[PDB]
DNA sequence: CATTTTGCAATTAGTACTCTTAGCTATGAG
RNA sequence: CUAAGAGUAC
DNA sequence: CTCATAAATTGCAAAATG
C-alpha cells in the first residue's frame, strides 16, 4: 500500500463492498466450520492488485476485485455492479506510480454483527395512511389534514 | 449590471470580502508584523547605540607617551539570509520547514553585521583640549552574529513566492497558512499580546478613604529610544470635603510628589498667568481656576526657576550632587526622564510644560464632573503586540547583553594588551539561545504563555490560534469597543473567560510607520507650531496629537481633516494611519504606531446624482473585483488595494471607530422611507448622517463562530460553548498529515461540509477541510437512554462509517552523547547484557532498534529500543556482572493505547546524533461514552447504540444517525439546532446548499414552505414508528439532518483505575494522573462528607490503607520519633532518654511523619504521648 | 504590620 | 477524503455514484438536485451523502508519493 | 541489511548499524524505514 | 462534592461498555449530567467499611 | 513552660538536619540550603 | 492540605457517566475493565471458600 | 485634656486530562 | 525523576 | 582539555503638639 489512504481505511471500504450472495445458503459460518482458519466451504478469497502506471490518477474500483478460491460452482463471491459504465464502486485512488496489493477472506454475515453485511437498504412500512384507527395524534397549528401531506397509499383505502 | 454606477445590494459586498481575503489571508497581522521586524526594526535596534567607544587614556608617566587613543567599534548595515542548517560535517545548505518540522531544526536565517573598527589617537596636552584623528587603519566585513527564526510563509521565507504546484513539492500544505515559527521541530506561535497603549493620558477616580481622589497618568515611552517606561501621574489630593486641594505630581527618580506649580517654575515658566494659561484655557473658566489657586498658592514660597530646580535636586533622590549643580542635575531629569516621548534633547521645556499642563486640564476637567474617567477596557486603548514587537524588544535586550559582552570583551583585552580578533569577541550563542529559549517556552524574556505550541487538531483550531490574543491580568466582559475586532462570543468557558480573545475575520493590526511625513504634512497645511501657541489668541483652537506627542494646534481643524482623509483614500499615507477628531474636545488625534486593531468598512459619500446617501462602491467596481476572481479561477487585475487606493474602503480601528457611524447593511439603511410577518423586526434608526458602512455583519464573528449556523437563533452562551467546542472538532487539519510527524492527529474518515453552510466559511476553507459529518438526527425521548445530555448513536450508521477517525501519534528518541565516546546506540536490546529492560516485549523489534511500519503494537511492547554505556565490573541484585554494560533506556507503547505502526523517520539531529520518530497509526470507532456535539453547543456522550432495526424509522424506512433528547432544546434554546435541521433537510431533498449564514433573510416560514413543496411535513415532523414494535408513535418526531461533531473527549483516553501501582518517592502516596497509572485524589471535601456520613472508619482507611500505613516507633519519655529499631534484633532504644523497654509503636501516614520531621528539623518538637495527662 | 501582618510603623 | 461507499442511514451503496454525478454536473451542466434524483438518490439520506463529500483526496493525490516504484 | 527509503527521493537503500544516514543519490538526512514483509492482518469492519 | 448527598454508596452492577452507569433520578444529588461528566468509585478494602458503608 | 519549651530556646544554636527521607535525591532543595549553612558556618568558624 | 487533610488513594477509579433507565436507584453501572482493576480482600471462610477458590 | 495620623502584603471552588521545556554560562588553570 | 509553563474537561 | 566559582481583611507603635 503506497497510496495515500491508511490501510484499514482502505479495508473499511472493502467490507462495504456488496457481494453477490444468491446461494449464501450453501455455505457455512467460519466459527462452525472444521477448517483452521478459513476453506473453501466457508469463504471466498478475493485479492485487489493494482498499480498506478498511468501519468493520470487511475481508479481502482470494485470491479477489479478477482475471486481466487475456487466458488464451487456456487453464485456467491462476485461484486454487484450496478451503474451503466460497469466500474464497480470506487474504492481508491492512484497517482502514477503508486501500488496496492491486498488479498480478502469473505464470510457470510448477517447486519446484526455489522452492518456491512445489511442486504436491506431501506424498508418503507406503513399502515393506515388515513389515521383510521388513531394511532398517531397529529401535531398541527391549524388544521392536522391540511398541514399533514397526504401519503401516497392514501389512493388504496376509503377515506 | 447594465447600470455601472448603480448602487451595490448586500449580496455584492461577499465579492469585496472575497477580494479582500484574496490579498490579505487569514494570518495576515503575523506576516506583516514579522516582516516589519525584519525589513526594518532590526535595523533600527541595530544602529540605536551599539557604538562601542573606550577612550584609553595615556596615563603618561612621561611625556614620550603622552598619546591618548579611543577604540570604536560600530555596527552598520545588518545582512539577514535565507534559512540555512548547520551540521556536524560542517556542511550548511539551505533549509525547508518540511525539514526543520521533521529533523527537530529550527528554521532560522543567520544573521551578519557589517562592522567597522576604527581607532583614533590625540596628543595628550594638558589644558588643551584633545583633538582626535584617525591612524589610517579604517578596517571594515561582515560577522556572523546569530541567527534569527523565521516564521513560515514570510518575506524571508522559502514559501513565500511558491505556488500551490511549488507548495505541493515541497510536502507543503496549500491550505497552511504560515506565520508561525519553528522552534526545534515545533510549530509555535506568538499570541497577540494585549498591553495599554503608550502615550496616552487616563484619569482615574479613587477610593473615598484614600487621600487622592483623581489620579491622571501617563505611560510615556518612545518608540525611536531607549524604550524605558516612565509612569508619569498627576494625582489630586484632597476630597470633596477638603478645602486645601494641592495637585502634586510623581517625576520618576523623585522621593516626592511635586506640587505642579514647582515643576512649571523650573521648566521655565515663572508668572503665575503664564502657568495658569498653559494649564487652563478659558478665562471665563473660574471653576478651574478657584480649584487651581492651592497649588499657586502653595508655590507663591517660589517665585524663580533656578529656586525651583534647587528645591527639585534638593527632593532629589540620587543625593549625589552639590547645591550649584543639582539645578543642571534637575535639568537631566526634567530632559530625558520627564516624558521621554516628547524629546530627549534641550530646548524643549516649553513642550514638555504644554504636555504637562493638558494633563493637569485632563485632572481637573475628570475631577469637575466635566467628563467621565476613562474606560479601562477600551479597546481602542490597548495595543496588540504581535510576533513583531515581542521579537522586537527581546532582541532588543539580547543584543544589548551582546553589545556590553563585546564591551567587556574590548576592555579585558585592551587593559591586558593581548590580540584583538572580532570571532573571539563576537558570540552568537548569545543571540541563538535567547531567542531559541524565549521562542521555545512561553516565558519571555532572559510574561509567560506568549509562544505556544500551535494547535494543529483542526484547520479551524489552527487559525483561532493563529488569531489569538492574550491579556495579562473588569476585563473579562466583552467590551462594546470590542464589536467587529475581536469575536463577541470566543473564549474559554473556564478561568480565561474574556482574558483570552479571537480576532474578527476582517479585523488586522498596524505595523507601525515613520510618523515624520504626517508632520511633514500637518506643517505644510498650517499646523502652528506649539512652541508660539498662546490660548488667549487662539482660544477655538484644535490640538493635534500624533502618537501621543501633542505636536501642535489648528485653527480650521476640518478642512485639515479633509485633505487628511483625502491624502489617506489616495496611498499617500498609509492607510493603517488612524486620525480621530473629537469635536467636542477639540483635539485631532493622530495614531501611527503598532498594535492597533482595525477593521476594513465601506464608505458612504453625498453622492449629488441620487440626492442621497450612497455607498462609494458601485457595480463597476464589483464586477472588475469578480472579472478578477474568475481569471484566477485578460483583463485589467483589480484587488483589495485598489478598493483602498481610490478610496472605496477604509481602515477604522476602535479609536476613530468612536467618532464615526456605521449602516449595519446599504440595501436598508442608505435609502431614504404589507410586510413579511416571518422576518425578525430590524429598525430604521430614523437618521441619515451615516460615515461608513459595515462590509457584512457576518464578519464581526471570529473564526471559530463564523462555523455557526444561524447563530443569531441561538442562545450566547450557546454560541461561546460551540465556538470553544468547534476547536475541539475533529476533521482534517492539513492536507499533507501524511508527511508531518506530529504528537497528536485525529482525522476524520470521511468529513462533509455542512448541508446548512455559511457564506463566511469559504474563506476559511471549511468546505475544502470540513470538521464534522451530516448525521440524521432524530429528536426523541426515545428509550429514555438519552437523557440528561446523552445521546442514541445509531449502530448501523456507525458500521456504515459514521464519525469513525483515524489517531496518529509519535514517539521521538534521540542518542545522546554522555561522553566524548560515551554516544548511546538504537539497538534490540538483549536479557544477556541489558539492565532494566522494560517488562514490555522486545520481540517485535529487529536489528536497528525500530519496528518497521505495518507491524501491530499492543499495550506497553517496546517500539524504540535504546542503551547507554554504563560502567562495568560491579556485582549486585543477583544478576549482575561486568557482561552488563548496557542501561536500557528504551520508550515502550502507551499503557492503554494500541495500533498500527504508521511509519518510523530516522535523521541526524543538530549534533550529528541519529534520532528518530515511531508514528503510530489506530482507528477511533465511536462508542458509548464519546463526545459529540453540534455546532450549537449541544454536547453530549453516547448513551447507547441502537442497530438499524430497533431505531424509529419514518414511512420511507429512514432511520436517524442520532437521537437527542427533547429536553435539551427548552432550557438551553438552541432554536438554530432546529432551524438547521430544517435548513439541512431542505438542502439534502432540494440539492442546493443552505445558507445558514447568521444575518441573512432566511426564514423558517420559507425553509418550511420549500419543505412542504417536497412532499414531507413543513415543520420537519415525520410520523416515525417504534422499532420494537412497529406500531406508530402516538407523536411525531422532529427528523433531519444536522452537522455534528466528533470531540476529542473519548471514553477511551479518560477512563482510569487503580487498585495498587507506584507510589510517590517523597510522601510514599500514589503518584498523580493517568498517565503514570496514579491515584484518584481523595481531596478535604471528600473527606468533609465522609464524616457527615459519619463512618469513621471508612475515613481513616481512605487515609492509611488506601494511602499510605506508616509504622513509627517513639517513646514514652519524650514523644519524639528517635528510636532508634533493630526488629529482627528486637530492640528498640532512643538516644538521650537511657531507655529500651518505654517504647511504643504507632501506625500514622508517612505525610505525618514526613510533617513531623520537618517540624524537628525547624525546632519544634511534636512529642506524641499515648496516654492521657489530663481529663477532658 | 510588616505589612503585611509598615512596620510597625511605616 | 474520498466518496462513502453506503449511505450512513439506510445503507444504500453510493460510492460507485460519485464519477457518474461529477460528469453530471460537468458535462450536462446539471444541477446538484437533479443529477442527485437522475442517479437514483430518492431518500435524503443518500442525497445528503453524495451532494456534501469533499474530494480531498485529489488533494492528497498533488504530493509526490514517499514510496514511488 | 535492513532497508529505508530517502525522504525526498524516494529511493530505496540497504543500511548496516555503521552507516551514516544519507541518500546516495541525493545527500538528504531523512530516511524511512521500509514495509514490513510480514503479512498483517486487518478486519475490514 | 457540596455535600453528604454528593457521596453515596451504590452497589455495583458489572456491565460490558466503558463508562460508569447510574440512575436518572440520583443525578439529581450528585448534580450530575452526561454531557462529559466524570465521577469517582471508591471501594472498601475491610468489612467493617464496607458494613458502615452500606448501613450509613 | 519549664520542661517543653523554655524562652532561651528560640535562639538556635545546634540546628538538626533532616535525614535524606526529608529531602529526598541532583539534590534536594535543603540538601543545598543545609550545604550553604555549612559552608558559612565553616566560614565564621575559620575566621574566628 | 495536599497530604493529610486530602491525600491520592488507591482502589479508586474514575470515568465518564451515562444514564441507564434501567438500573435500581442505589446500582452504580461499573465497566468491565475497572472491575477488573479495582480489587477487594475476602477473608477465607468456611462459607466462602467454593465461590473464592472458583474466583482463583 | 484632647485628639490625630499614618502607611500594604498574604489569602483566598473542587478535581481531572494532555503536551513542552529545562535543569548556574563563561573563564581560569592544572 | 522534579519543577515551571501552556492548553483543556465537568 | 574539563572541573570549580561568580475583594477584603488585618494588623498599630510611634511622635508630635498645644
Ligand atoms: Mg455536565
Ligand atoms: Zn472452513
Ligand atoms: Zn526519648
Ligand atoms: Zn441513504
Ligand atoms: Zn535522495
Amino acid at each position: 500500500n503506497t497510496t495515500v489512504l491508511a490501510d484499514e481505511f482502505i479495508a473499511h471500504r472493502l467490507g462495504l463492498i456488496p457481494l453477490q450472495s444468491m446461494d449464501i445458503e450453501q455455505l457455512e459460518y467460519s466459527r462452525d466450520c472444521f477448517c483452521e482458519d478459513h476453506c473453501d466451504k466457508c469463504s471466498v478469497v478475493l485479492t485487489l492488485q493494482a498499480f498506478g502506471e498511468s501519468e493520470s490518477t487511475t481508479n481502482v474500483y470494485s470491479k477489479d476485485l478477482v475471486i481466487v478460491s475456487n466458488l464451487m460452482g456456487r453464485n456467491i463471491g462476485h461484486p454487484i455492479i450496478q451503474d451503466k459504465e460497469g466500474n464497480g464502486v470506487l474504492i481508491c485512488k492512484l497517482r502514477k506510480g503508486q501500488e496496492l496489493k491486498l488479498t480478502c477472506v469473505a464470510k457470510k454475515g448477517i447486519a446484526k454483527e455489522h452492518a456491512k453485511w445489511g442486504p436491506a437498504a431501506a424498508i418503507e412500512f406503513e399502515y393506515d395512511p388515513w389515521n383510521k384507527l388513531k394511532h398517531t395524534d397529529y401535531w398541527y397549528e391549524q388544521d392536522s389534514a391540511k398541514e399533514w401531506p397526504q401519503s401516497k397509499n392514501c389512493e388504496y383505502e376509503d377515506p | 449590471f447594465e447600470d455601472e454606477s448603480a448602487p451595490i445590494t448586500a449580496e455584492d459586498s461577499w465579492a469585496v470580502i472575497s477580494a479582500f481575503f484574496r490579498e490579505k489571508g487569514l494570518v495576515s497581522q503575523q506576516l506583516d508584523s514579522f516582516n516589519q521586524f525584519v525589513d526594518y526594526t532590526l535595523q533600527d535596534i541595530i544602529c540605536e547605540d551599539s557604538t562601542l567607544i573606550l577612550e584609553q587614556l595615556a596615563q603618561h608617566t612621561t611625556e614620550s607617551d603622552n598619546i591618548s587613543r579611543k577604540y570604536e567599534i560600530s555596527f552598520g548595515k545588518i545582512y539577514v539570509t535565507k534559512p540555512m542548517v548547520n551540521e556536524s560535517d560542517g556542511v550548511t545548505h539551505a533549509l525547508y520547514p518540511q525539514e526543520a518540522r521533521l529533523r527537530n531544526l529550527t528554521y532560522s536565517s543567520g544573521l551578519f553585521v557589517d562592522v567597522k573598527k576604527r581607532t583614533y589617537e590625540a596628543i595628550d596636552v594638558p589644558g588643551r583640549e584633545l583633538k582626535y584623528e584617525l591612524i589610517a587603519e579604517e578596517s571594515e566585513g561582515k560577522v556572523f552574529i546569530g541567527r534569527l527564526p523565521i516564521m513560515l510563509r514570510s518575506k524571508n521565507c522559502y514559501l513565500s513566492e511558491a505556488t500551490e504546484s511549488d507548495l505541493y513539492k515541497l510536502k507543503e500544505c496549500p491550505f497552511d497558512m504560515g506565520g508561525y515559527f519553528i522552534i526545534n521541530g515545533s510549530e509555535k506561535v506568538l499570541i497577540a499580546q494585549e498591553r495599554s497603549a503608550g502615550n496616552i493620558v487616563q484619569v482615574f477616580k479613587k477610593a473615598a478613604p484614600s487621600p487622592i481622589s483623581h489620579v491622571a497618568e501617563i505611560r510615556s515611552a518612545l518608540e525611536k529610544g531607549s524604550r524605558f517606561i516612565s509612569t508619569l501621574q498627576v494625582k489630586l489630593y484632597g476630597r470633596e470635603g477638603s478645602s486645601a486641594r494641592t495637585i502634586k505630581a510623581t517625576l520618576p527618580y523623585i522621593k516626592q510628589d511635586i506640587p505642579i506649580v514647582i515643576i512649571f517654575r523650573a521648566l521655565g515658566i515663572i508668572p503665575d498667568g503664564e502657568i495658569l494659561e498653559h494649564i487652563c484655557y478659558d478665562v471665563n473658566d473660574w471653576q478651574m481656576l478657584e480649584m487651581l489657586k492651592p497649588c499657586v498658592e502653595d508655590g507663591f514660597v517660589i517665585q524663580d526657576r533656578e529656586t525651583a530646580l534647587d528645591f527639585i535636586g534638593r527632593r532629589g533622590t540620587a543625593l549625589g550632587i552639590k547645591k550649584e549643580k543639582r539645578i543642571q542635575y534637575a535639568k537631566d531629569i526634567l530632559q530625558k526622564e520627564f516624558l521621554p516621548h516628547i524629546t530627549q534633547l534641550e530646548g524643549f521645556e516649553s513642550r514638555k510644560a504644554f504636555f504637562l499642563g493638558y494633563m493637569i486640564n485632563r485632572l481637573l476637567l475628570c475631577a469637575l464632573d466635566r467628563k467621565d474617567q476613562d474606560d479601562r477596557d477600551h479597546f481602542g486603548k490597548k495595543r496588540l503586540d504581535l510576533a513583531g514587537p515581542l521579537l522586537a524588544q527581546l532582541f532588543k535586550t539580547l543584543f544589548k547583553k551582546l553589545t556590553k559582552d563585546i564591551f567587556r570583551y574590548m576592555q579585558r583585552t585592551v587593559e591586558e594588551a593581548h590580540d584583538f580578533n572580532m570571532k573571539l569577541a563576537i558570540n552568537a550563542k548569545t543571540i541563538t539561545s535567547g531567542l531559541k529559549y524565549a521562542l521555545a517556552t512561553g516565558n519571555w524574556g532572559e510574561r509567560a504563555g506568549v509562544s505556544q505550541v500551535l494547535n494543529r487538531y483542526t484547520y479551524s483550531s489552527t487559525l483561532s490560534h493563529l488569531r489569538r490574543t492574550n491579556t495579562p491580568i473588569k476585563p473579562r466582559q466583552l467590551h462594546n469597543t470590542h464589536w467587529g475586532l475581536v469575536c463577541p462570543a470566543e473564549t474559554p468557558e473556564g478561568q480565561a473567560c474574556g482574558l483570552v480573545k479571537n480576532l474578527s475575520l476582517m479585523s488586522c493590526i498596524s505595523v507601525g510607520t515613520d510618523p515624520m511625513p504626517i508632520i511633514t504634512f500637518l506643517s505644510e497645511w498650517g499646523m502652528e507650531p506649539l512652541e508660539d501657541y498662546v490660548p488667549h489668541q487662539s482660544p477655538d483652537a484644535t490640538r493635534v496629537f500624533v502618537n501621543g506627542v501633542w505636536h501642535g494646534v489648528h485653527r480650521n481643524p476640518a478642512r485639515l481633516m479633509e485633505t487628511l482623509r483625502t491624502l489617506r483614500r489616495k496611498g499617500d499615507i498609509n492607510p493603517e494611519v488612524s486620525m480621530i477628531r473629537d469635536i467636542r474636545e477639540k483635539e485631532l488625534k493622530i495614531f501611527t504606531d503598532a498594535g492597533r486593531v482595525y477593521r476594513p468598512l465601506f464608505i458612504v459619500e453625498d453622492d449629488e446624482s441620487l440626492g442621497h446617501k450612497e455607498l462609494k462602491v458601485r457595480k463597476g467596481h464589483i464586477a472588475k473585483l469578480m472579472a478578477t476572481e474568475y481569471q484566477d479561477i485578460d483583463v485589467e487585475e483589480y484587488t483589495w488595494s485598489s478598493l483602498l487606493n481610490e478610496g472605496l474602503v477604509e481602515y477604522i480601528d476602535a479609536e476613530e471607530e468612536e467618532s464615526i457611524l456605521i449602516a449595519m447593511q446599504p440595501e436598508d439603511l442608505e435609502p431614504a422611507e404589507d410586510v413579511d410577518p416571518a422576518k425578525r423586526i430590524r429598525v430604521s434608526h430614523h437618521a441619515t448622517t451615516f460615515t461608513h458602512c459595515e462590509i457584512h455583519p457576518s464578519m464581526i464573528l471570529g473564526v471559530a463562530a463564523s462555523i455557526i449556523p444561524f447563530p443569531d437563533h441561538n442562545q450566547s452562551p450557546r454560541n461561546t460553548y460551540q465556538s470553544a467546542m468547534g476547536k475541539q472538532a475533529m476533521g482534517v487539519f492539513l492536507t499533507n498529515y501524511n508527511v508531518r510527524m506530529d504528537t497528536m492527529a485525529n482525522i476524520l474518515y470521511y468529513p462533509q461540509k455542512p448541508l446548512g453552510t455559511t457564506r463566511a466559511m469559504e474563506y476559511l476553507k471549511f468546505r475544502e477541510l470540513p470538521a464534522g459529518q451530516n448525521a440524521i438526527v432524530a429528536i426523541a425521548c426515545y428509550s429514555g437512554y438519552n437523557q440528561e445530555d446523552s445521546m442514541i448513536m445509531n449502530q448501523s450508521s456507525i458500521d456504515r462509517g459514521l464519525f469513525r477517525s483515524l489517531f496518529f501519534r509519535s514517539y521521538m528518541d534521540q542518542e545522546k552523547k554522555y561522553g566524548m565516546s560515551i554516544t548511546e546506540t538504537f539497538e534490540k536490546p538483549q536479557r544477556t547484557n541489558t539492565l532494566r529492560m522494560k517488562h514490555g516485549t522486545y520481540d517485535k523489534l529487529d536489528d536497528d532498534g525500530l519496528i518497521a511500519p505495518g507491524v501491530r503494537v499492543s499495550g506497553e511492547d517496546v517500539i524504540i529500543g535504546k542503551t547507554t554505556p554504563i560502567s562495568p565490573d560491579e556485582e549486585e541484585l543477583g544478576q549482575r556482572t561486568a557482561y552488563h554494560s548496557k542501561r536500557d533506556a528504551s520508550t515502550p507503547l502507551r499503557s492503554t493505547e494500541n495500533g498500527i505502526v504508521d511509519q518510523v523517520l530516522v535523521t541526524t539531529n543538530q549534533d550529528g546524533l541519529k534520532f528518530v520518530k515511531v508514528r503510530v497509526r489506530t482507528t477511533k470507532i465511536p462508542q458509548i461514552g464519546d463526545k459529540f456535539a453540534s455546532r450549537h453547543g449541544q454536547k453530549g456522550t453516547i448513551g447507547i447504540t441502537y442497530r438499524r432495526e430497533d431505531m424509529p424509522f419514518t414511512a420511507e424506512g429512514i432511520v436517524p444517525d442520532l437521537i437527542i433528547n427533547p429536553h435539551a432544546i427548552p432550557s438551553r434554546m438552541t432554536v438554530a439546532h432546529l432551524i438547521e435541521c430544517l435548513l439541512s433537510k431542505v438542502a439534502a431533498l432540494s440539492g442546493n446548499e443552505g445558507d445558514a449564514s447568521p444575518f441573512t433573510d432566511i426564514t423558517v416560514e420559507g425553509i418550511s414552505k420549500l419543505l412542504r413543496e417536497h412532499g414531507y411535513q413543513s415543520r420537519g415532523f415525520e410520523v416515525m414508528y417504534n422499532g420494537h414494535t412497529g406500531k406508530k408513535l402516538m407523536a411525531q418526531i422532529f427528523f433531519g439532518p444536522t452537522y455534528y461533531q466528533r470531540l476529542r473527549h473519548m471514553v477511551d483516553d479518560k477512563i482510569h483505575a487503580r487498585a495498587r501501582g507506584p507510589m510517590q518517592v517523597l510522601t510514599r502516596q500514589p503518584v498523580e494522573g493517568r498517565s503514570r497509572d496514579g491515584g484518584l485524589r481523595f481531596g478535604e471535601m471528600e473527606r468533609d462528607c465522609m464524616i457527615a456520613h459519619g463512618a469513621a472508619s471508612f475515613l481513616k482507611e481512605r487515609l492509611m490503607e488506601a494511602s499510605d500505613a506508616f509504622r513509627v516507633h517513639i517513646c514514652g519519655i519524650c514523644g519524639l520519633m528517635t528510636v532508634i529499631a533493630k526488629l529482627n534484633h528486637n530492640q528498640f532504644e532512643c538516644k538521650g532518654c537511657d531507655n529500651k523497654i518505654d517504647i511504643y509503636q504507632i501506625h500514622i501516614p508517612y505525610a505525618a511523619k514526613l510533617l513531623f520531621q520537618e517540624l524537628m528539623a525547624m525546632n519544634i518538637t511534636p512529642r506524641l504521648y499515648t496516654d492521657r495527662s489530663r481529663d477532658f | 504590620t510588616x505589612p503585611g501582618v509598615t512596620x510597625p510603623g511605616v | 477524503m474520498i466518496v462513502p461507499v453506503r449511505c450512513f442511514s439506510c445503507g444504500k451503496v453510493v460510492g460507485d455514484k460519485w464519477e457518474s454525478y461529477l460528469n453530471l454536473l460537468q458535462e450536462d451542466e446539471l444541477d446538484e438536485g437533479t443529477a442527485l434524483s437522475r442517479l437514483g438518490l430518492k431518500r435524503y439520506c443518500c442525497r445528503r451523502m453524495i451532494l456534501t463529500h469533499v474530494d480531498l483526496i485529489e488533494k492528497f493525490l498533488r504530493y509526490n508519493p514517499l514510496e514511488k516504484r | 541489511t535492513l532497508k529505508y527509503i530517502c525522504a525526498e527521493c524516494s529511493s530505496k537503500l540497504s543500511l548496516s548499524r555503521t552507516d551514516a544516514v544519507r541518500c546516495k543519490d541525493c545527500g538528504h538526512r531523512i530516511l524511512l524505514k521500509a514495509r514490513t514483509k510480514r503479512l498483517v492482518q486487518f478486519e475490514a469492519r | 462534592s457540596l455535600h453528604k448527598m454528593s457521596m453515596m454508596a451504590h452497589r455495583v452492577k458489572v456491565i460490558p461498555y466503558s463508562t460508569f452507569r447510574l440512575n436518572l433520578s440520583v443525578t439529581s444529588p450528585y448534580n450530575a449530567d452526561f454531557d462529559g461528566d466524570e465521577m469517582n468509585l471508591h471501594v472498601p478494602q475491610s468489612e467493617e467499611t464496607r458494613a458502615e458503608l452500606s448501613q450509613l | 513552660n519549664e520542661v517543653f519549651s523554655r524562652p532561651e530556646w528560640m535562639i538556635l544554636t545546634c540546628l538538626p538536619v533532616p535525614p535524606p527521607p526529608v529531602r529526598p535525591s541532583g539534590e534536594d532543595d535543603l540538601t543545598f540550603k543545609l550545604a550553604d549553612i555549612l559552608k558559612a558556618n565553616i566560614s565564621l568558624e575559620t575566621l574566628e | 492540605r495536599g497530604n493529610l487533610m486530602g491525600k491520592r488513594v488507591d482502589f479508586s477509579a474514575r470515568t465518564v457517566i451515562s444514564g441507564d433507565p434501567n438500573l435500581e436507584l442505589d446500582q452504580v453501572g461499573v465497566p468491565k475493565s475497572i472491575a477488573k482493576t479495582l480489587t477487594y480482600p475476602e477473608v477465607v471462610t468456611p462459607y466462602n471458600i467454593d465461590r473464592l477458590t472458583q474466583l482463583v
